[PDB]
RNA sequence: CCCGGCGAGGGGAGUGAAAAAGAACCUGAAACCGUGUACGUACAAGCAGUGGGAGCACGCUUAGGCGUGUGACUGCGUACC
RNA sequence: GUAACGGGGCUAAACCAUGCACCGAAGCUGCGGCAGCGACGCUUAUGCGUUGUUGGGUAGGGGAGCGUUCUGUAAGCCUGCGAAGGUGUGCUGUGAGGCAUGCUGGAGGUAUCAGAAGUGCGAAUGCUGACAUAAGUAACGAUAAAGCGGGUGAAAAGCCC
């Protein structure tokens, strides 16, 4: 029983070679250098999945500072101020309403600076 | 309409044919055989001959129209190398490839 | 949903005037650097150039502490093999007082396309006077 | 009018007639759910929380659809050891179409 | 004495980018015969500049 | 029958179920080399991806932040055995 | 080549003491999902609702699978109203994979449950064929040497006179 390798062996480096679309040069052309780059490709969506979230995070806290700094407040002072008023509105919806509702925002700003007073 | 015209397997490097190609890409037929008679490349005889054929092509089998022919399409494509030996110093051999080339036009009215 | 992002081609920019008379020289700057950027504005975006123009008057009589007026140097190397040439800030001030503030606010901006695309928002000037009135810069005290 | 509120521990600001997708919900296809702790209305003016959650605030939903979102890759591999793991996943969702806000 | 690395196709076009041809731009007509040359040079019927010189 | 050197090669006509089955002939993969179209690219520094992301083109849908292609700018990031 | 804060800069943005905030990891918590191993209640080939807890990994040990060729089931079943092979697209599983379908192709293919293996390749300065790169680059083999008129020819520096 003698058993051919070719039809097997060619749907295989077809696969890699269709996850490997938009790569330069040989990346997207050779299977070698196609193998390599689809396995990097793969680690570095890993690892992203996990930078993803400090990254948005990062973003709204600056967004928030700004923000809050139009209002006469820093944004460590702020974060307190909202805690000790047991305001549980997490840093995702704050940044959106400091772009969205400038208004709704003071409000939050007074609550906070009351609570601290 | 389309007419086109083939020289397969010319004696000459695909590289070689398409600098001469590239001179006549768009121009009317008219002006494209002008040019080809003033350049001084061989791959200008041997373009210059597959143009005239269609040309004639367009008129004899088709609905003729010279003067509003003009060259739409243009390409030379690899054709098979012949594998010949050239002898190096001390005992080595060399192996020497001579390409040839697929010369394809196009000419169309519109 | 998700997080808003600035429009490149939808963002507004103002113009300011800055008077550099008697200001630490690295503590103006990094007021500058920031509002370059865009920092101080709710719709900052890493990657879009938000930031306001502005305009540095009297660049000349910017000041710094301790000894530094002579001792601060300033280095730079012209790419021949000896090449390396050296300024204090004194000279500096002498020959080109603009450059002072424009190194000091470089330093402090982000490396990169964008970095240069907001470096070219800031107009320093050696004097008191500036030729953007048609701008209608408004007074900030920073 | 929009409101913010929690479901699967996450929080969305929504507004009538907005479908949001929200992770997996034990209710049927054409049943109506309520969230009842409502962090912020906001109208007119604001109504924010003295303590977590607006006295009366309610969001009512009809749930639209259940699915499975896009396949993720999962790749492992530790060079010149001789390790390599992949694996796949498409995680569970619930789209609701939020119908009132109440104050 | 030799290359360290393959260089790429994209590599090969740009050092090609100088070696397009370049057309006559312009052929002039004789007066007399009305037949086109290359300026300056005699025609293929042997006219130049409206004489008849050379005779073949 | 037509172009060409009474060439090579080709375009028609005709045969055939099929000639993109034409003798360099079943099927005809990949490397490699071209022509056309969409988008990007001539002040910007590195394993060339990955995470975010504007604009443009083309479909869809009465838009509906949909789909496909491209990817300015930006965080992170020194192949495999 | 500044080159003994990473840099800018700093007289605090340094150091000491005290205090309260905040940032910060794949740690912990929240929400959704999967798997292993124990105790449970039921039910028995168990499975659910439970219920605790566990799941970085080289050499290496243990467990469970995918796919390929061939034999039986099969004188069955699918197929010129289009087989295998080729090339796209959509859907689908935790993975090796699977399924459907457009175009190409033009005659074979094979469920299920079993059985047997020339059963899976990226590396071995592996083996054979094809095709790249350098590159239209070096070179065209004695530095005895050619010039012109005519002829022939589609074309003549090289042939003939
Ligand atoms: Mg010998
Ligand atoms: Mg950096
Ligand atoms: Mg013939
Ligand atoms: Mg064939
Ligand atoms: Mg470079
Ligand atoms: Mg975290
Ligand atoms: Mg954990
Ligand atoms: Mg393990
Ligand atoms: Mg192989
Ligand atoms: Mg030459
Ligand atoms: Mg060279
Ligand atoms: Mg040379
Ligand atoms: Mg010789």
């Amino acid at each position: 029983a003698r058993v051919k390798r070719g039809v097997i062996a060619r749907a295989r480096h077809k696969k890699i070679l269709k996850q490997a679309k938009g790569y330069y040069g040989a990346r997207s052309r050779v299977y070698r250098v196609a193998f390599q780059a689809v396995i990097k490709a793969g680690q570095y969506a890993y690892r992203d999945r996990r930078q993803r979230k400090r990254q948005f995070r990062q973003l709204w806290i600056a967004r928030i500072n700004a923000a809050a700094r139009q209002n006469g407040i820093s944004y460590s002072k702020f974060i307190n101020g909202l805690k000790k008023a047991s305001v549980e509105i997490d840093r995702k919806i704050l940044a959106d309403i400091a772009v969205f509702d400038k208004v709704a925002f003071t409000a939050l700003v007074e609550k906070a600076k009351a609570a601290l007073a | 309409m389309e007419t086109i015209a083939k020289h397969r397997h010319a004696r000459s490097s695909a590289q070689k044919v398409r600098l001469v190609a590239d001179l006549i890409r768009g121009k009317k037929v008219s002006q494209a055989l002008d040019i080809l008679t003033y350049t001084n490349k061989k791959a200008a005889v041997l373009v210059k001959k597959v143009l005239e054929s269609a040309i004639a092509n367009a008129e004899h089998n088709d609905g003729a129209d010279i003067d509003d022919l003009k060259v739409t399409k243009i390409f030379v494509d690899e054709g098979p190398s012949m594998k010949r030996i050239m002898p190096r110093a001390k005992g080595r051999a060399d192996r020497i490839l001579k390409r040839t080339s697929h010369i394809t036009v196009v000419v169309s009215d519109r | 949903m998700k997080t808003f992002t600035a429009k490149p081609e939808t963002v507004k920019r103002d113009w300011y005037v800055v008077d550099a008379t008697g200001k630490t020289l690295g503590r103006l700057a990094t007021e500058l650097a920031r509002r370059l950027r865009g920092k101080h504005k709710a719709e900052y975006t890493p990657h879009v150039d938000t930031g306001d123009y502005i305009i540095v008057l009297n660049a000349d009589k910017v000041a710094v502490t301790g000894n530094k007026r002579t001792d601060k140097v300033y280095y730079h190397h012209t790419g021949h093999i000896g090449g390396i040439k050296q300024a204090t800030f004194e000279e500096m001030i002498a020959r080109r007082p603009e450059r002072v503030i424009e190194i000091a606010v470089k330093g402090m901006l982000p490396k990169g396309p964008l970095g240069r695309a907001m470096f070219r928002k800031l107009k320093v000037y050696a004097g008191n006077e500036h030729n953007h009135a048609a701008q209608q810069p408004q007074v900030l005290d920073i | 009018m929009y409101a913010v509120f929690q479901s699967g521990g996450k929080q969305h600001r929504v507004s009538e007639g907005q479908t949001v997708r929200l992770e997996k919900l034990d209710i049927a296809t054409g049943e109506t759910v309520e969230f009842a702790e409502v962090l912020m209305i906001a109208n007119g003016e604001e109504v924010k929380i003295g303590v977590p959650f607006v006295d009366g605030g309610v969001i009512k939903a009809e749930v639209v659809a259940h699915g499975r979102g896009e396949k993720v890759k999962i790749v492992k591999f530790r060079r010149r050891k001789h390790y390599r793991k992949q694996q796949g996943h498409r995680q569970w969702f619930t789209d609701v179409k939020i119908t009132g806000i109440s104050a | 004495a030799v290359q360290q690395n393959k260089p790429t196709r994209s590599k090969r076009g740009m050092r090609r980018s100088h070696d397009a041809l370049t057309a006559v731009t312009s052929l002039s007509v004789d007066k007399t015969s009305g037949e086109k040359h290359l300026r300056h040079h005699i025609t293929a019927d042997g006219y130049y500049r409206g004489r008849k010189v050379i005779a073949k």
